């Protein structure tokens, strides 16, 4: 009855695979393709019961991705062939916005998965977990969104693991913590896959009698918004919950004169 | 108060021969402020008119309690507004608008190093990868390699780079149960201290400094 | 006995062979537990054998149970293996012939299994999924008919052999039909699942017996499991053992085929399960129970076949017959005669269970608890009696004789029953010359 | 004489938010439940006491969910008295552990609602203006004995600016619906249990606040958590202030969370700090609120045979086969029934706006 | 908030001034005394009942503990706007049948109630009215016999 399933978001920024295919690096954008589509095929070679959501994470939208192999896993993997180069031949870059849409597609992801959950039979019991591959810059005006996005998960108690290849970024380790998903940079990427296979593959329960890289420790210091300088006491708005280092009498958020005799 | 500290305390009954009177002074605390004539008698009888037990048995065998005919009909209806009228009278003895919601996109998080490309030439990089997976094939061979294979366990492995650190020393039996006990006391004691001298702060008052003087 | 089972007893050869086909190792991964498959996926592009102690202290100690189960089951199909590691170590690694073809059937590359109907194009005489299902049960009703005897019910002489074989029925009287022995009792209140895992199971123990290959029924069987329901497939590409065994399962209703001459087959949900052997198909939509138990230890059937009506009647007394109903009572007579024939109560219970109505399936209990007691206890009564021959041991003049004989027969293990403090006991005859022997020889060396 | 004739051949025949208003930001909120014989009633399946507790059980997890920064209090009114079954404070698991031992507990007496609402005033009386004052009263029977005119007690609230809502399960009692207007509470009335976890649901959000709210600047800290290494020679195992306040041994932690102000180490967060007073809190818990700031308004409802656009959900690429389609204000996008109601729901944000 | 009237008031007969009067009143206008009776203990059961309401907002419980309300008869000589609501249903229950009533009314009338909900079926505004539809039902709410 275990219904396992594995989403898989990937950072889709043609920006930064751009300038990786200019250093010509060993590692390209089609082998963390390919390497993503094995992993997918092993989830659904695990068990009939696991089943596969892979979403494409790029900078103009999200995209739904889904001979002696396999007949459905050749399908499966034409199919999201299709899907890429589709994308990547309209792939047009219209506009300065480079951040990728890290936010919209984990709420993607997550309505796929609450449509799912609604479609399984009550017999079973559906575990979800989401993977996150990271390549580019994090993105900035997307936090409270992102934020929106953890506590989410966590009500609905989905472990999101998250994948750094160049960019660390605090963001993901502070979702990973909260949602006790796995989190960790990958130096070598083009033995990225194996890590994904190591560490990302086993279940949760699995990884229970595993040994496992011990987890990276997160830091949680909060910036004064008149600065935006890390602080270790700072005075909190009553209203709008905003933090000012120094003391003020009006608030410049929310408007307020801070009523203190 | 209730009105039932009449209606459910009876005379209890054993099994053979047992009046388990059990006089807890809360129902006849609860008689005495609903009835100040059973507070009167006791005063002015026990102990010296009649001894206390002698003077419940009395209340118990007294047709006061044992209220059970037209005259007794009024005299019940008499009795019931009375107890009404004791246990009355023993009863009363913004709307908002954000300025800046950009904070909220960049919250306690300071600023992050987004470093931006150079000119349009990163649009050339963006047609070479548009141009580098236009024409693709997947591969397998290529995804992995022994000596990848190799030097990711070597990271995995116990002991090494990502597997940081290990098992640890029993703090536990270098640290005295005894000792564990005294720490954990003068902790609760330091904890006192400094909740007394963090209590007066902040100073506004100069009694407040010599209080801080004292309990440094 | 599971599929494992069957495997985890085969020869090196065998296993290497069958290894073979990535099919088969698709088969066999998803057959491994999920420890087994995590170590597997981790193994998946490992060159190098890995030490044995390096791979036992990734688990934890207390699920070493687990994975020391899952090495042994890893060792004993031969998926991977132990080499002289250098320097004194004892390397373990896959076989590079399973893991390649697993990567191969994983990654893609490789020539496939078989060609498409496409070739040939859309079938003329297409069938349905509830039709292909529906004549299945009709191959297997015909099965159970013929084990029955009833005349309804014609078959091959071979299929008839084939079942003697299987031991289920013995030919006492030539040309009259062979009487079903007990076994065959006992198999045909399995499941029907369960039935076709038992017979397979025989005809593969007795794979040599047709001189068909052992490695190419069981390939097939397991690219059959992966089938696709509604799609045929080419006969074409198949050696002629494998096409008596498609015949044979043609004639099994497993899979079905318009002709002999067709080069179209198309395999059933029965079919595709049997590589799970018992387990798998939880979720199995079976017939709705027509059976009603009622608390007067009567049994209402809403069923007009032969078949049920045969089963009913071999454990209970047959009251009315109406022509879409059957009234039958539970005595004790009748299930004791049941059970003499060698059925088990639990088996009744079971098979009970499977058919109950969903009218009483609105009951907290399945059956009435009374009436399962009642027919354990009429089980019970049937083997009171506990036979035992043997042979006696009581002239033992010394304890110390006694105890030394007692442990002499411990020992040997033929002690049936022993009595200290009478200084008694009890031996098997084969082992009481054994005992005999050693007492005149001790006596020899007093 | 009816007896006459009886056949019965002919039946043998064929045949809801506010606007953009302050709310409560700092709440310190106390749970009154009744205890009188009335509990044992079997309103709702088993009785009152086991579905009422298992309610406050979710209830406080949503609570906690969705106000990290308040506080929890549980009162007991049993056999005339109140009884303060568990202390003001921010844990889950120890409101839990209480509401689990009081499930079988004994229900006798009568409620008292008097004194109960005198122990949470004089807990309340030191508490800050700006912290919101909230109390929630769960009222099994019907009638309470008050050993003093209780009117006095509501103007006592109405000074001390308290807000009292209770949820009556019988039907609706004047003297309660006259506190709770007074004091800008809210009175319902318990239906059924599904209604009981909407109203118990609908008093999770924060309540508006009143013109009188205060609107100080609070100061606030946030730790990390000090993990200490034993290879390290600053290594210092130290027992956790709050396990001090239990009678089992505290646990010597190596590390942990440590206060800015005074270097007071704590292993649960987020708790204020009990030798300064420090509120010790950290970042996601102050986001954990940011979605009461800008709630998610209701998209517009339009049947799919009306809707001449996509046939595929915006949310989940679902084929739209439903009835109704919603499509957002700003982005106008398709979203099917089940993904409209998870984003209003829970996630509270449209996939479109974010784009 | 409950007004339980325990059987049908019937005046004591032993009055001869009671005795008298319905006498005089058949003598000259053809009318029952037993008529006069039964509609003299409606009448005083209304007034007993007909003041737990003060309005839309107010609701309150009746209960007749008596079989003989069941009597058409005895049951019809009621107030119109109080024996529209009495439920055929409702007649002559039980007990718990009672209970389980009144648990439910009060339950269905505890909910809240706003006076903007009364707007355009029992309450009208300064617009509804000029509605000559609302006029209509006006009309035909009330009727003369
Ligand atoms: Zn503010
Ligand atoms: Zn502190
Ligand atoms: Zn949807
Ligand atoms: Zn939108």
């Amino acid at each position: 009855d275990e219904l396992n399933l594995l989403v898989i978001v990937v950072d889709a920024n043609p920006i930064w695979w751009g300038k990786q295919a200019l250093k010509e690096s060993q590692f390209t954008l089609s082998k963390c393709i390919d390497a993503v589509m094995v992993l997918g095929n092993s989830h659904l070679f695990m068990n009939r019961s696991n089943k596969l959501a892979v979403i494409a994470s790029h900078i103009q939208e999200s995209r739904f991705l889904y001979d002696g192999k396999y007949e459905l896993l050749t399908s499966a993997n034409e199919v999201i062939v299709e899907e890429i180069k589709d994308l990547m031949t309209k792939s047009d870059i219209k506009g300065q916005h480079t951040e990728t849409l890290l936010a919209g597609s984990l709420a993607k992801a997550l309505c796929y998965i609450h449509r799912m959950n609604k479609e399984v039979k009550d017999n079973q019991e559906m575990k979800s977990r989401i993977l996150v591959i990271k390549a580019a810059e994090d993105s900035a005006l997307q936090y409270m969104n992102f934020m929106n996005v953890i506590f989410a998960a966590q009500k609905q108690n989905i472990l999101i693991d998250a994948c750094v290849l160049d960019s660390d970024s605090g963001l993901l380790q502070q979702a990973c913590d909260i949602t006790g998903g796995l989190y960790l940079k990958v130096p070598q990427m083009p033995s990225l896959l194996q890590y994904l296979l190591w560490v990302f593959l086993p279940d949760q329960d699995q990884r229970s009698q595993l040994i496992l890289p011990p987890p990276v420790h997160v830091d949680y210091r909060a910036a004064c918004f008149c600065h935006r300088n890390l602080i270790e006491i700072g005075y909190v708005c009553s209203v709008c919950l905003s933090i000012f280092c120094n003391f003020s009498p009006i608030c410049t958020t929310c408007e307020t004169a801070f009523k203190i005799s | 108060i209730s009105a039932a500290f009449l209606a459910d305390v009876r005379p209890q009954t054993d099994g053979c021969n047992g009046l388990r009177y059990n006089l807890t002074s809360d129902i006849i605390e609860s008689i005495f402020r609903t009835y100040p004539a059973v507070k009167m008698k006791y005063a002015e009888n026990v102990p010296h008119n009649m001894t206390e037990k002698e003077f419940w048995t009395r209340f118990f065998q007294s047709h006061y309690f044992h209220r059970d005919k037209e005259n007794s009909n009024a005299a019940i209806i008499k009795r019931f507004n009375h107890h009404s009228a004791m246990v009355l009278a023993a009863g009363l003895r913004i709307a908002l608008n954000l300025k800046k919601s950009d904070r909220y996109y960049h919250g306690p998080t300071p600023i992050q190093s987004l470093q931006y490309a150079t000119s349009q030439d990163i649009i050339n990089s963006f047609q070479s990868i548009r141009q580098e997976m236009e024409a693709y094939t997947p591969k397998l061979t290529q995804v992995l390699s022994s000596s990848a294979a190799s030097s990711t366990i070597t990271a995995l492995s116990p002991g090494g780079a990502l597997m940081q650190g290990g098992t640890q020393q029993a703090i536990n039996q270098m640290v005295p149960n005894d000792i564990q006990s005294e720490l954990k006391h003068l902790y609760v004691a330091v904890g006192e201290l400094l909740r007394h001298f963090w209590s007066c702060f902040p100073v506004n008052t100069p009694f407040l400094e010599e209080k801080v003087v004292k309990m440094k | 006995r599971n599929l494992q089972e069957f495997l985890g007893g085969l020869s090196p050869g065998v296993l290497d062979r069958l290894y073979g086909h990535p099919a088969t190792c698709l088969a066999v991964f998803r057959e491994l537990p999920s420890l087994a498959k995590n170590w597997v996926m981790r193994m998946l592009f490992l060159e190098q054998p890995l030490p044995q102690a390096a791979v036992a202290l990734w688990v934890k100690k207390e699920f070493s149970k687990a994975q020391e189960e899952s090495t042994g089951l890893l060792s004993g199909l031969r998926i991977w293996h132990t080499q002289l590691l250098p320097g004194g170590l004892q390397g373990l690694i896959l076989n590079p012939i399973f893991r390649q073809n697993l990567r191969i059937a994983l990654l893609g590359g490789g020539k496939a299994w078989s060609d498409d109907t496409s070739q040939l194009g859309p079938d003329k005489h297409a069938r349905d999924v509830p039709s292909l299902d529906k004549y299945a049960e009709e191959r297997w009703e015909v099965v159970l008919h013929f084990m029955v005897g009833s005349p309804s019910a014609a078959v091959s002489q071979d299929l008839a052999q084939l079942l003697s074989q299987a031991g289920l029925m013995k030919s006492t009287e030539p040309g009259e039909p062979p009487c079903i022995t007990s076994a065959g009792f006992q198999f045909l209140l399995l499941d029907t699942p369960a039935q076709l895992w038992y017979f397979m199971l025989q005809y593969l123990q007795t794979a040599q017996s047709r001189g068909m290959d052992l490695v190419e029924i069981l390939s097939f069987l397991f690219q059959l499991s992966f089938s696709t329901l509604g799609k045929d497939y080419s006969v074409e590409g198949m050696s002629d053992s494998l096409l008596n065994f498609l015949q044979h399962l043609r004639e099994f209703g497993l899979v079905f085929q318009r002709k002999r001459k067709s080069r179209r087959y198309y395999p059933t949900r029965l079919a595709i399960n049997l590589s799970s052997g018992v387990s798998g198909a939880g979720g199995t939509v079976h017939q709705p129970g027509f059976i009603v138990v009622e608390t007067n230890y009567r049994l209402y059937a809403y069923t007009e076949s032969e078949l049920q009506i045969a089963l009913i009647a071999l454990f209970s007394e047959m009251l009315y017959r109406f022509p879409n109903m059957v009234v039958a009572q539970v005595t004790r007579e009748s299930v004791q005669q049941a059970i003499a024939s060698g059925i088990t109560a639990q088996q009744i219970i079971h098979f009970l269970r499977t058919r109950a109505h969903p009218v009483m399936l609105k009951q907290t209990p399945v059956l009435p608890p009374t009436i399962t007691d009642q027919i354990r206890l009429w089980e019970l009564e049937r083997d009171r009696l506990r036979f035992t021959e043997g042979v006696l041991y009581n002239q033992f003049l010394s304890q110390v004789d006694f105890e030394l004989l007692l442990a002499h027969a411990r020992e040997l293990g033929v002690l049936v029953f022993e009595n200290s403090a009478k200084r008694l006991m009890v031996v098997t005859p084969a082992g009481h010359s054994d005992v005999k022997r050693f007492w005149k020889r001790q006596k020899h060396s007093s | 004489r009816w007896e006459g004739g009886y056949e019965r051949t002919w039946e043998i025949l064929k045949e809801e938010h506010h606007g953009q208003v302050r709310l409560g930001m700092m709440r310190h909120l106390y749970v009154v439940v009744d205890g009188s014989r009335t509990m044992e009633d079997q309103d709702l399946k088993p009785n009152r006491l086991t579905c009422t507790l298992k309610l406050l059980e979710y209830f406080v997890e949503e609570y906690f969910d969705q106000n990290p920064i308040s506080q929890i209090g549980i009162i007991v009114t049993k056999s005339k008295r109140a009884e303060k079954l568990t202390e003001l404070s921010g844990n889950p698991r120890k409101h839990i552990t209480s509401l689990k031992k009081a499930v079988d507990m004994t229900c006798h007496g009568e409620p008292s609602l008097y004194n109960s609402l005198s122990i949470a005033m004089q807990t309340l009386k030191h508490m800050p203006g700006h912290t919101s004052r909230e109390v929630l009263i769960i009222f099994s029977s019907l009638t309470t004995c008050d050993p003093s005119n209780i009117y006095d007690l509501i103007k006592t609230l109405k000074a001390a600016k308290i807000r009292v809502s209770v949820i009556g399960l019988s039907a609706e009692v004047r003297v309660c619906t006259v506190l709770a207007r007074e004091t800008g509470g809210t009175y319902h009335v318990i239906l059924d249990e599904s209604h009981y976890k909407e109203l118990l649901t609908h008093h999770v959000s924060p309540p508006p606040a009143s013109s009188s709210s205060e609107c100080s600047l609070i100061r606030m800290g946030f730790p990390q958590h000090t993990i200490a290494s034993l290879s390290d020679q600053d290594a210092k195992p130290s027992f956790s202030m709050a396990h001090l306040d239990g009678n089992t041994e505290p646990g010597l932690t190596l590390g942990g969370y440590f206060c800015p102000q005074c270097r007071a180490k704590y292993c649960e967060l987020p708790v204020e700090c009990k030798i300064c007073g420090l509120t010790l809190v950290s970042a996601p818990h102050l986001a954990r609120s940011y979605h009461h700031l800008f709630p998610l308004d209701a998209f517009q409802e339009i049947p799919l045979e009306e809707y001449n656009g996509e046939r595929f959900c915006y949310g989940c690429q679902g084929e739209l086969k439903d009835q109704h389609v919603y499509v957002c204000a700003v982005c106008q996008n398709v979203f099917c029934v089940d993904c409209d109601v998870f984003v209003h729901d829970s996630l509270h944000c449209c996939p479109g706006c974010i784009h | 908030r409950a007004v339980i009237m325990f059987g049908v008031p019937y005046v004591y007969t032993q009055s001869r001034i009671l005795k008298a009067r319905l006498e005089y009143l058949r003598d000259q206008f053809q009318i029952r005394e037993n008529d006069f009776l039964t509609f003299d203990a409606m009448r005083h059961a209304a007034q007993c009942v007909g003041r737990a309401i003060r309005g839309k907002t107010d609701y309150g419980l009746m209960v007749f503990a008596d079989k003989r309300f069941a009597r058409g008869d005895k049951r019809g000589k009621l107030p119109r706007w109080i024996q529209e609501h009495l439920t055929d249903a409702n007649l002559n229950l039980t007990v718990d049948e009672g209970v389980q009533v009144a648990k439910y009314f009060l339950r269905q009338m505890a909910q809240p109630f706003h006076r903007e909900d009364q707007l355009g079926l029992s309450l009208l505004s300064l617009e509804q009215l000029e509605s000559e539809e609302t006029l209509k039902r006006i009309e035909q709410i009330a009727q003369q016999l």
